[PDB]
């Protein structure tokens, strides 16, 4: 179907709003969720360093993805976005329909 | 023109530094869209107002972030009567239009339309 | 027009409900009488704010009494000074009016006479 | 192998753990994790809304999922519920046999 | 005319009348000189919030000092809200003018420097 | 590209900071989001019982996925760990190219 | 038949909602395993008892989403006695039963293993 | 015969000892009135539980005005969950009757109506 | 048979574990030998309440003490009502008896006894 | 050799566990490199403080995630200080080096980069 | 010769000062033992930090009960974590030995056993 | 050469930055100067420590107004033993010397010359 889950991760509340509340806004995406408290530990120029950040979930499908990257690119404070697509194998069918009724 | 408040409140579930900048936005844009302002150049200022459950974000962010940079905006703590609704921000807003009192719409959601004036 | 704030102050002796309620109808209609305000359709807004030592109940609820269901309220509690007169409530009408500023009254009531500004 | 895990969002705790609680007990799931604290940002009808919710992420197989998204409709308080799976490419081999072993 | 919202802040260090009076009027007239506001008539009110932290004076009694005899003063006590830039005083003022919104300029003084919406 | 999203489920802040800085450090992940505060409720002998739990989200590739389990299998105190891989069907490319480049 | 109460305990590592739920549906389910319980016809009443540091939610609610509807329910907070075992949920069971004194098995779950009276 | 217990609640505005002793007795008769009990030789106990917010009487003192002399009275404080129904006086009686389960009824009073398990 | 609730109560100076164990052994015991109750296999079970001020141990580890290993235990912390008898440890007994209700002992022991039911 | 003290310090945005354990790290794993610690060996033992609101967690814990077994670990809470830089973990390792005082490297993270003594 | 942190740790039951100096003097004389050190001319230092429930004596009184009079002494509180083991007394000793690390011994008295890096 | 700690304390008559800053310099100078002390690249480490109520400054900061620039500093706040002496800062320095033990001097200032070991 083509229906796909982004993750996005986003260093504060407010990027966190400011890109989930515009992709939705825009239709790149139709459900935005975000989950807080998030430790990351990675690794950085020669070392591990830790951070704080937020995840985003985002319901979108894969035909709108190439807008979603750079409408996430424009609004997020880095030089490289963390945003990967993860397929939907099945779900609910109404559900599914209803992404793409918003999608786009 | 002369001016003319326009009023509105919404719930959140926590005081979440998300919730409260995501409902601060909703709040915001819908009664923008009730009184159809197309540009915020027709306001005067902006309150915000919360209750004292409410201490992990200000609202007034959230205003930037639909782009209000050039509006004025106060914000202020609440009154703590006993058996109030929780968790409600509210706001006023301050238009400068030549629409008539009793033509400004104004906007609660979630919780806070146990509360309208109506 | 242009708009012209009214202020006015009434004080309390107890956190009573009914007292407050009671106070606040007392001062806002005086506010009203005073500077010939037959409508409530010239009211952008009004502010109220109470002291930390009121919060049995929300002076806005008395402004519904005597009928202004249409002229947006806010309010918010006041910064709590040491040696401050007590138990106050103050009110800041937004005025659609052609008055000149220094043709507005004001209104203090009770024991708010002490902090009239003259 | 079809292991899967679906995501779905239910507006509280008490219908977090009612789900989660049913379907483990009835073999639908051989495990469910409850994500607490998200923030929803979502289309619904003419606007953008916000809610709270919980994200369950249930650890099942395809071969049961049709059968999850029947009971999960009979408990989800929406006419739309969000059920949603992705795929497992990969993963622990004791793991994995015992989610079989427990669903079904 | 219409109204336009003047937005301004200073911080002081310590919570000294004299410091906070002294503060306030450092940034009430640096807002009026940054608007070319040559009289207070064209104020329709000021409002003052100040952080929790300041309980020593009411800003309010400043703007006497500098003759604002006639123009409505109220204040509010501002949400506490954790890591917010501390013993701040916030001002909003509703200016009777014609003026643009974007030709309205704002003043932040001293560490306020660091939340002016630029 | 085998660009992969593993979920690891650990019982401790201890445990979830012990992996996830061995994983990184180790080149067996670029990086790890932890999600502290979860709620799991899962099948074990004959019952379903609840534990707390942290979930680990690895970012990692499908080559490192091998000695990812077994490594992972030295550190996470459980018999049976909970491994699991979900694939990435796309993303911002300079992010993937950036996950090789810190990986093995 | 006579009357037997069956008492278990379990702890919970915080004060989540869903933690309290899900250990509140464990203890429960496994008491009435233990006992042989099929119905809750048998159960005159269950009292639920938490100590101090868990105000998130009620374990009553979560007898209803076992269903336990008609058995009645009531909720007390524990003594806080220093050293006393943290976060524990305790209920009483009382069950209209012609099983023995000594028949009647209680459950301990998790930390609440090490207050078992044996 | 076996045991049954018997639930209900009733809420008051006040902690004012009238206030609490009135509701208790409104609440204990009609408890008794909706299951025919028209004895009290029939109840094995009584256990009364409140809400933080209410410490201005024993509810149990009220059963004795009543006539519940004999009856053996326990009364407890209730876990302050947040977001719980204020001022509330719950009652669980164990009745020794040949009732079945599903034959009791629960009573719901005032605001705690909102609470019945229905 | 049926249940009967046996009550009783006593009082201790000081919240010292040793005055609490040992009053409440006094108490237990006495209540068991009022209603001639030779074996706990009678006991369905035993419900403790204290005083707010009684902190230092529980009640209910008392009645291991005295052998009653099998009995159910549960103990829940008492309202604060003003005016009430400070440092009071209660006990609420369900006897599994076909003893009438007013033939049950009750106990109260040193300054308990100016609260029974009399 | 001598002995000559090493120094760091690292801020985090949250009292979480997860988080004070991995920044712990991160900082000790630093402090070691930039000096070219190649083994604990070394260290005669490792002090660290921490700030008033950091108490979900030992920073301790974190070094012997890192393998520090065998080295000394005592922690401290820090002074206070109103305006201080908050959610500070501070590191002092004592090093039994030959290393001249100017020649051992200190290190500062994140927000403490504010407070090194440069 | 270099320097290596001796560690040890000892538990109290309660705050009392003659059980705060015994068991410091029971732990100092079972580390010097442990170490074989049979002069307080081979310490540096002596650093004893505490739990936050105990605050009626300072152990460091102790250490001049056994004769450290010319042992530096220092003393600190330590970090409430949550969970963590009650009234602990810790000590870190700096000894200016040629002991290996490895071959420094530890101790830990009392509940502290459960605290040991094993 | 071998580690030697270095103890001292001042007390000051009330928590002013100044005054901390003042005692902190004085004292500091003054135990450098009882040992002979010429350069700080003898000094490992200083560590202060601070009573409960005296938080307007740190004592660290003091020292690099004397150019301990490149000093380990570390800081504590101290067991608030009731009867203790007020208002202490207490300095532990270790020293990298020759020294015997029994040759290294202590400095008690002001109202801490009560508290010197002799």
């Amino acid at each position: 179907g083509g229906e796909e889950v982004v993750l996005i991760t986003v260093p504060s509340a407010l990027v966190a709003v400011k890109i989930a509340h515009a992709l939705v806004e825009e239709r790149l995406a139709a459900c935005v969720n975000i989950v807080p408290g998030l430790t990351s530990i990675y690794r950085e120029e020669g070392s591990v360093v830790s951070d704080h950040e937020l995840l985003l979930l985002v319901k979108t499908t894969t035909d709108a993805f190439p807008k979603l990257k750079e409408r996430v690119k424009e609004l997020h404070p880095y030089e490289v976005p963390e945003i990967v697509a993860l397929p939907i194998a099945e779900g609910n069918r109404e559900y599914l329909d209803w992404l793409r009724e918003n999608t786009g | 023109g002369s001016v003319r408040g326009i009023r509105g409140a919404i719930t959140v579930e926590e005081d979440t530094p998300a919730a409260i900048l995501a409902a601060t936005i909703e709040l915001l844009l819908k009664m923008l869209e009730a009184n159809g302002i197309q540009s915020y150049e027709e306001l005067a200022a902006v309150i915000f107002t919360v209750t004292e459950d409410l201490t992990s974000a200000f609202p007034a962010e959230a205003a930037r972030l639909i782009g209000m940079h050039r509006v004025p905006l106060l914000s202020a703590r609440e009154v703590p009567v006993p058996g109030s609704l929780p968790r409600v921000i509210r706001v006023l807003a301050l238009w400068n239009t030549d629409t008539p009192q009793d033509r400004v719409r104004h906007v609660y959601l979630n919780e806070a339309v146990r509360l309208r004036p109506d």
